[PDB]
């Protein structure tokens, strides 16, 4: 109902440009205040920029002033963060957020974040391989290995979201090749291995890759 | 001009109870008017000017009176008091007194009976 | 430029414990200090604004207070779902953040269940073999996973990943992935991972025989 949804994240070359969108619902951005906050991988939150409709103002953190620009399309109720001259240190998850209503001094609604990777390396879609429940305790494990992709992220679900209990999708690791790899596993009753279909749904939007891999016992 | 009970929190209990929409900023609902005027709430709380809450509300939730249909803006003096007490703090935060709220656009108290203003 | 110094940088505490997090302004500031909770992969959630006002929907166990330039977030009775990183925020209209406090839940020791996965036939065709060892739902996080190939201890060809703490049972899970070329893979028979953990009285080994 009242929410913020971001889009536009992805891979960009150093010195390149990228525009992020922050789409609002349930209030008009053009009578609100929208802020941008980013988080480099494994780091803390850094405030980036903000508009205030009351003051008619736009303010940028010194770390981005001169390279980042805010605008909005009121007919689409969407705010934009235009990024230019991007640096490796700009790699981060970018959030938009609303100035706290009614009392201020904070940010109440936040978007889900979108990852911007500033790198010269090339996009690569992953291969998806089964992690098969073997034969040789009541519980069995199976999974999918999602190997050799760039950039982050990939998302994994099981049985189109019908299977959530017992799922672990591991954080990706960077291999010495410069490509990411991850696994997603799930534990299930061993008596179910012959009677239930298990499918991992893998998505890598940077390469527009989508894979539904059935994982069969061996 | 249909009157609406004021629902914007910071404009409750300012001297009048009814407003009309749209306001001069083209906000067509008090939810929109309130979303914007509440950005000023920190300035009301720090009390840079005792006139600020009334001044802002007199624009964002303008007074609505049962039969009287003519506009009733705040007076130039009210705006000038609010700008005097609060524009230095606004500049310290990195902003400026909003251009939409320049006081010379407001009627002067008692200078004309064709354009009435609100002060007292 | 106001600096917010947060302490501690991380802490561990049991369910039911009282937890206190402190953020110190570098100079006199107003009560314009907020607290956020951030869980893995999610946006921060507002807990406290204006040093001590609770935000909508925030559970009663959270509270904030201030003394001078020292602002404190208190969780009166830690819950398993309170695993998160907590951030202070300073400012009225433009914001700066503290560097964050990671809060981990202490629980009883839980030994991992161990599983080993051989490389798939699909992968082997391409000339690479990945062998995966899974440690599931254990605590504490510290664990030792060793690979042995025909009983030869492996070094330098594996990588581990650990999940963030489970918000329900406060455990961790861990993967170790051994990468070999197909040619290296087909020179050996016994593939084993050996797991050591505080919860296991002796090391657990899971293993398979290539093509068996
Ligand atoms: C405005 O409404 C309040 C009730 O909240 C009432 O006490 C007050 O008399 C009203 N003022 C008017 C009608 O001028």
């Amino acid at each position: 109902e009242v929410q913020l949804v971001e889009s536009g994240g992805g891979l960009v070359q150093p010195g390149g440009s990228l525009r992020l969108s922050c789409a609002a619902s349930g209030f008009n951005i053009h009578s609100s205040s929208i802020h941008w906050v980013r988080q480099a991988p494994g780091k803390g939150l850094e405030w980036v920029a903000a508009t205030y409709s009351s003051f008619g103002s736009i303010t940028y953190a010194d770390s981005v002033k001169g390279r980042f620009t805010i605008s909005a399309d009121t007919s689409k109720n969407t705010a934009y963060l235009q990024m230019n001259s991007l640096r490796a240190e700009d790699t981060a998850v970018y959030y938009c957020a609303r100035y706290h209503h009614p009392f201020g001094y904070a940010l109440d609604y936040w978007g889900q974040g979108t990852l911007v990777t500033v790198s010269s390396a090339s996009t690569k879609g992953p291969s998806v391989f089964p992690l098969a429940p073997s034969s040789k305790g009541g519980t069995a494990a199976l999974g999918c290995l999602v190997k050799d992709y760039f950039p982050e992220p990939v998302t994994v679900s099981w049985n189109s979201g019908a299977l959530t209990s017992g799922v672990h999708t591991f954080p990706a690791v960077l291999q010495s090749s410069g490509l990411y790899s991850l696994s997603s596993v799930v534990t299930v009753p061993s008596s179910s291995l012959g009677t239930q279909t298990y499918i991992c749904n893998v998505n890598h939007k940077p390469s527009n890759t989508k894979v539904d891999k059935k994982v069969e016992p061996k | 001009p249909v009157c609406q009970e004021i629902t914007v929190p910071m404009c409750r209990g300012i001297g009048y109870n009814l407003t009309h929409m749209p306001n001069q900023f083209n906000h067509d609902t008090q939810d929109e008017a309130g979303l914007e005027v509440h950005q000023f709430w920190p300035l009301v709380e720090i009390q840079c000017s005792p006139d600020l809450r009334f001044f802002l509300c007199s624009m964002y939730t303008p007074i609505c009176l049962p039969d009287y249909h003519k506009p009733l803006p705040p007076c130039r003096s009210v705006c000038e008091r609010a700008k005097a007490g609060c524009s230095p703090l606004m500049r310290q935060y990195g902003f400026a007194w909003p251009e939409r709220m320049s006081c010379d656009r407001l009627p002067v108290l008692g200078r004309d009976a064709e354009v009435l203003c609100m002060d007292y | 430029d106001i600096q917010m110094t947060q302490s501690p940088s991380s802490l561990s505490a049991s369910v039911g414990d009282r937890v206190t997090i402190t953020c110190r302004a570098s100079q006199s500031v107003s009560s314009a200090v907020a607290w956020y909770q951030q869980k893995p992969g999610k946006a921060p959630k507002l807990l406290i604004y204006s040093a001590s006002s609770l935000y909508s929907g925030v559970p009663s166990r959270f509270s904030g207070s201030r003394s001078g330039t020292d602002f404190t977030l208190t969780i009166s009775s830690l819950q398993p779902e309170d695993f998160a990183t907590y951030y202070c925020q300073q400012g009225v209209y433009l914001f700066t953040f503290g560097q964050g406090t990671k809060v981990e839940i202490k629980r009883t020791v839980a030994a991992p269940s161990v599983f080993i996965f051989p490389p798939s036939d699909e992968q082997l065709k391409s000339g690479t073999a990945s062998v995966v060892c899974l440690l599931n739902n254990f605590y504490p996080r510290e664990a030792k996973v060793q690979w042995k190939v025909d009983n030869a201890l492996q070094s330098g060809n594996s990588q581990e990943s650990v999940t963030e703490q489970d918000s329900k049972d406060s455990t961790y899970s861990l993967s170790s992935t051994l990468t070999l070329s197909k040619a290296d893979y087909e020179k050996h028979k016994v593939y084993a991972c050996e797991v050591t953990h505080q919860g296991l009285s002796s090391p657990v080994t899971k293993s398979f025989n290539r093509g068996e």
